[PDB]
RNA sequence: GCCUACGGCCACACCACCCUGAAAGUGCCUGAUCUCGUCUGAUCUCAGAAGCGAUACAGGGUCGGGCCUGGUUAGUACCUGGAUGGGAGACCGCCUGGGAAUACCAGGUGUCGUAGGCU
RNA sequence: GAGUUUGACUGGGGCGGUACACCUGUCAAACCGUAACGCAGGUGUCCUAAGGCGAGCUCAGGGAGGACAGAAACCUCCCGUGGAGCAGAAGGGCAAAAGCUCGCUUGAUCUUGAUUUUCAGUAUGAAUACAGACCGUGAAAGCGGGGCCUCACGAUCCUUCUGACUUUUUGGGUUUUAAGCAGGAGGUGUCAGAAAAGUUACCACAGGGAUAACUGGCUUGUGGCGGCCAAGCGUUCAUAGCGACGUCGCUUUUUGAUCCUUCGAUGUCGGCUCUUCCUAUCAUUGUGAAGCAGAAUUCACCAAGCGUUGGAUUGUUCACCC
RNA sequence: GAAGGCCCGAGGCGGGUGUUGACGCGAUGUGAUUUCUGCCCAGUGCUCUGAGUCAAAGUGAAGAAAUUCAAUGAAGCGCGGGUAAACGGCAAGGUAGCCAAAUGCCUCGUCAUCUAAUUAGUGACGCGCAUGAAUGGA
RNA sequence: UGGGUAUAGGGGCGAAAGACUAAUCGAACCAUCUAGUAGCUGGUUCCCUCCGAAGUUUCCCUCAGGAUAGCUGGCGCUCGUCCGUCGCAGUUUUAUCCGGUAAAGCGAAUGAUUAGAGGUACCUAUUCUCAAACUUUAAAUGGGUAAGAAGCCCGGCUCGCUGGCUUGGAGCCGGGCGUGGAAUGCGAGCACGCCUAGUGGGCCACUUUUGGUAAGCAGAACUGGCGCUGCGGGAUGAACCGAACGCCGGGUUAAGGCGCCCGAUGCCGACGCUCAUCAGACCCCAGAAAAGGUGUUGGUUG
């Protein structure tokens, strides 16, 4: 296929796989999830996410490699169940190409692959492991930077795991009932509900 | 032997050249598309306006 | 396209609606003696070849259906072509549609 | 090139409100329209007879026609360095009374009693409207606390 | 305090469930001779007043859903105008002004007019 | 044999397509407007009701049920904001409606003018709101002069039909005929509307770099060339030599794209001849590295001083072989 | 077969072939000899027959007449037959032959030969892009 | 092969090449019709003063061209022309409407989409990532109207329309009331009168934006600019920056500069950074990236 620098700036409007875009071929990743996604709140406490720094359209065939190069990295240094990676973009944006060049009479192209337009600030994929693991992913996280194209950058999160909830106020969460473990996440428990859930969790 | 198609790039200062100008508002504006059934009585009371002019001028006397 | 054979419509000469019979109108053959028909052959006449333009491009594929009414007033019996829009078939005698059948 | 249509373009423009449709109220209808008022124009989709054309929604203009449930309205149209007034008939369902032309009689009403009275009471009293003017000199206290010491915070992630 | 008939605004009015309801009213309820309408007096129209508050209806309740309002998110995102600003670029900062929306949190939950009527 | 014609748009032209008359969504950057051979579609119809009015009724789907009967037949109940349907493309609108069903109907009729939209604010087409008749419907208020709204269509001339009248038919009169007035239709889809097959290298003229083929210029998809990351190969050992999945560049010795220069002309392929230049070095000079024992070879560095041949076939550059 | 074929010509009892007469004149195709000359008459064209369309004139009918209507109704067309050494094709499905050809796109086909080396040449092979039999084959 | 004869222009003649027919032949030559026509090239003659464009709309067998609207000029004319009042505006303010773009949302509808969990393949509660032809929400900028005498107030009249009833409605008449009823600037009006030339090939830039890998590419929105425009600056150059122009003197600046070319730091300028065996040297703008360095200098967390 053509190179990543053809398809590397969001120059068009969004144009995603839909009724009025036929014919688009499927995306190179497939998996997102990667390691012991059935796993608990508490098995993996620290994440590393891999944040963005341009406003650039990731190709679903380096998200893939991307995967692959971070996967094998964690497997090798952590276990093959002592992590869990998230690629936390997916490819909707199509590309389009012209033909095999009556020049540019009717040039408006048919599909070639999908891109994940990425913003600055915006985290590509994401890993969960024990917190003695945290060097390990920040070089598994870095290996997979060569990958893509543009600059990141490795940030470790103040959240605890893939939650939205930081890692200091997390254990009082858990003890006050107000987050209680649906597999690898946490359920929020407001005060405005029925008092019926509020007696069956105590 | 193609051309440019559509432009209205030097219209603004075209129309601004001489103002736009909008029409000098006249007192007694024109009654054209009022209801005919209106048009018929209105001008029934300006054909027998004239049947008052006696009464008019005996009121004015009162002030 | 179904029309009645009979319509109550106004008649212009009773002033009122009428029952009125519905037909088709045809063309009706061309007179001989026209003033453009004894123009076109006093031109044509002679040498010169055809003077009038021949129209060959056709599109129209159907033809605007002229209702022939006549009101069945025996004193009257006044007509006026009514026109309607363009339809592939028309039928005038026809029958009525009915909703649950098979 | 585009269609010339008549509604091209009028995908949210006539559609109604969210949790705003069905039957039309009825005060809609019972709103008096002499001739001479000022009235916006906004269609209706529900109502299709009597709709403005896509130019006039949001348009404003005086009332000179008055029919069964259908009023005429002189609106400006600019179409190129013409203003032109436009006679338009729509039904009273995509009109409503233009609240700053009622704004305006109301300061005429006050206008015409402030000056007749401070007429009897000999006082001048002001009429014209006055844009917001500096603010004047005034002292602000502390409240015997300092004000609060404020400075750009650390950069976080 | 409450109930009718007609309403205006059209969820703060809806929805689920639970509790309570004077008096009148409303409804249920009782019949099919006439009016009228159905396959069937269930609905509809008509005739009536033995029965009760079951339901409808109204009021109240729910760490209720929704809805409504406000806070928060946030001067965040976005944005007018400006620069011989930065950067290879992608884009970003500043100047001048304008300024959001979820999640989250809190509060509220019909109201008004006309006429007649009950405590 | 004579005369004439053999549309236009067009990333040259032709072929293809119709972006040529129209409609929906978007493009379009929150009034309207806004281009491309932009994107996704529709149109030359259909309807005596699928028009008009009134009345009753409520849909898609789901749950629980009920002989045959089942995942789908029909009956019943409950939930059901429309998730159905409304002739068609799409959008909008729509629930005791605009849907479904039923019974009465022909406002899809006869007229005058005004207005909206495309607009030059011309015409057509299609719409809006009245008024004067004559009707339909409902108990009535009302509603209706076509389709819920946005598309579904046609000048002059000519023919034909209908209607009207102190209308003409020429010195008068009568009857035929012809003409006229007014309103329809017969159609121009290149859809504001000529009557229209080619070929030309035997070609001609007016021109055009507004416009193609040859160089140059921008661009580098493609071609060529070179990094980065390290799965893996290298018996073992990622990097001696390699480099998958990815990714960043460079070059103008490929081709394409574009059409800026030249059509009152820049001679255009190859070969021959001849000079100079570039290095992304094949050989020679001086080195580093090895999966360098020697020999041979491979990688890399300083480096273009010097050299890079003779022939068969092919016009060939390009290949192939001696 | 001359009252003709062919052709000239504005025109005639015009003129050419023709001072001619089928062993002649006129119009075409193929191209010495040798050797063969296949299939298709559907299409187009030519030609040959006697059972729907069919002008003017003429006849009949209606009408004051103009006019209209009707019957009759030439050639030609249509229908039918023949014809391909007619155009052509292979309605018939390329026969005999020939060939990578002056004809083969792929292609510098494959094989042999020719040279140290051959996109050339020759001899062969032929589902031959797209050879082929008087559009003549060998 | 000479001579004598025959055939003449849409004709002749041709063992056929469109050959030849007086250096002329895919239709000779001569004169006339004829100054044939040309939406196509070329050219179009003295000075000065003043004003000054358009490459866009609609229609056209149009797309190298016209018609039309716009922009232009001329000719005026109706008034105003101290305050005051009419009238005017590519602008704010106030008041009140309009919209569905950015952003946001999809634990909300439609569509797309990831991973577990709970209850019994679904189902409930969560979770990841999105829309241009999706949206509950929703700006900024932007569009429309209004901000008085053509009004207000009091008292009557007309009507054949309207009607339980002067009941509406509209028109008319008399009288009374400037504090002209936002800021600012400004002379307006005559369908911005009447006639009207040129133009109807544009191009470029900020931002927005479509096709395209991209383009000194193609196609739009807005404003400015170039074309029609010289001047200072960017060495240089239609568009960039500054600023637009009668002929001069003095002064002061803009953008940009001040080692020398080359006017200006020939300041005892300030603080640091940097050594480059391809150093670097400033809008447009005229060569760099990913990735590296125990070169050097800062900073951050351990
Ligand atoms: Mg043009
Ligand atoms: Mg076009
Ligand atoms: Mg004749
Ligand atoms: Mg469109
Ligand atoms: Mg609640
Ligand atoms: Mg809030
Ligand atoms: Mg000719
Ligand atoms: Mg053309
Ligand atoms: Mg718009
Ligand atoms: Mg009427
Ligand atoms: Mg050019
Ligand atoms: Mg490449
Ligand atoms: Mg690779
Ligand atoms: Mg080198
Ligand atoms: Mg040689
Ligand atoms: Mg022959
Ligand atoms: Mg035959
Ligand atoms: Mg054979
Ligand atoms: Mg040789
Ligand atoms: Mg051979
Ligand atoms: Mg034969
Ligand atoms: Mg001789
Ligand atoms: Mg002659
Ligand atoms: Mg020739
Ligand atoms: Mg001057
Ligand atoms: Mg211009
Ligand atoms: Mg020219
Ligand atoms: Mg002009
Ligand atoms: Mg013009
Ligand atoms: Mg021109
Ligand atoms: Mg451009
Ligand atoms: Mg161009
Ligand atoms: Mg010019
Ligand atoms: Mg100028
Ligand atoms: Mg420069
Ligand atoms: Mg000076
Ligand atoms: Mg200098
Ligand atoms: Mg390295
Ligand atoms: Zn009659």
């Amino acid at each position: 296929r053509r190179p990543a620098r053809c398809y590397r700036y969001c120059k068009n409007k969004p144009y995603p796989k839909s009724r009025f875009c036929r014919g688009v071929p499927d995306p190179k990743i497939r998996i997102f999830d990667l390691g012991r996604k059935k796993a608990k709140v508490d098995e993996f406490p620290l994440c590393g996410h891999m944040v963005s720094d341009e406003y650039e359209q990731l190709s679903s065939e380096a998200l893939e490699a991307a995967r692959i190069c971070a996967n094998k990295y964690m497997v090798k240094s952590c276990g093959k169940d002592g992590f869990h990676i998230r690629v936390r973009l997916h490819p909707f944006h199509v590309n389009r190409i012209n033909k095999m060049l009556t020049g540019m009479r009717g040039a408006f192209g048919k599909p070639q692959g999908t891109v994940a337009r990425v913003n600055i600030g915006q985290v590509i994929m994401s890993i969960r492991t024990k917190t003695q693991n945290k060097e390990h992913v920040i070089e598994a996280l870095r290996r997979a930077k060569f990958k893509f194209p543009g600059r990141q950058k490795i940030h470790i999160s103040k959240k605890f795991g893939f939650t939205k909830f930081n890692a200091d106020i997390f254990e009082s969460m858990l003890a006050e009932k107000r987050l209680i473990p649906d597999g690898c996440g946490v359920k929020y428990i407001p005060n405005r509900g029925p008092l019926d859930k509020w007696r069956a969790i105590h | 032997a193609k051309s440019k198609n559509h432009t209205t790039h030097n219209q603004s200062r075209k129309w601004h050249r001489n103002g736009i100008k909008k029409p000098k508002s006249q007192r007694y504006e024109s009654l054209k598309g009022v209801d005919p059934k209106f048009m018929r009585n209105m001008r029934f009371a300006k054909k027998h306006n004239k049947k008052g002019f006696k009464k008019m001028l005996a009121n004015n006397a009162k002030n | 396209v179904n029309v009645p054979k009979t319509r109550r419509t106004y008649c212009k000469k009773c002033g009122r609606h009428q029952p009125h019979k519905v037909t088709q109108y045809k063309k009706g053959k061309d007179s001989l003696y026209a003033q453009g028909k004894r123009r076109y052959d006093r031109k044509q006449s002679g040498y010169g070849g055809q003077t009038k333009p021949i129209f060959r491009k056709k599109a129209k594929t159907t033809k605007k259906i002229v209702l022939r009414l006549e009101c069945v007033d025996s004193n009257c019996r006044s007509k006026r072509m009514l026109a309607i829009k363009r339809c592939k078939h028309f039928e005038l005698g026809g029958d009525k549609k009915r909703k649950g059948q098979v | 090139t585009n269609t010339r249509g008549k509604r091209r373009g009028t995908r949210y423009m006539f559609s109604r409100p969210f949790r705003k449709h069905g039957a039309v109220p009825l005060s809609t209808y019972m709103r008096i329209y002499k001739k001479g008022d000022i009235v916006d124009i906004k269609g209706m989709g529900t109502i299709q007879k009597g709709m403005p054309h896509k130019c006039y929604h949001g348009k404003t203009g005086r009332v000179y026609n008055v029919t069964q449930h259908a009023v005429g309205i002189i609106v400006n149209k600019q179409l190129r360095g013409q203003i032109l007034a436009k006679r338009i008939n729509v039904r009273v369902e995509h009109i409503r009374h233009s609240k700053s032309r009622d704004s305006f009689l109301q300061r005429v009403k006050e206008n015409e009693r402030k000056k007749k009275e401070a007429k009897e009471k000999g006082i001048w009293v002001e009429l014209k409207r006055q844009p917001a003017q500096p603010r004047e000199a005034h002292f602000v206290r502390t409240g015997g606390v300092e004000p609060q010491l404020l400075e750009p915070i650390p950069y976080e992630f």
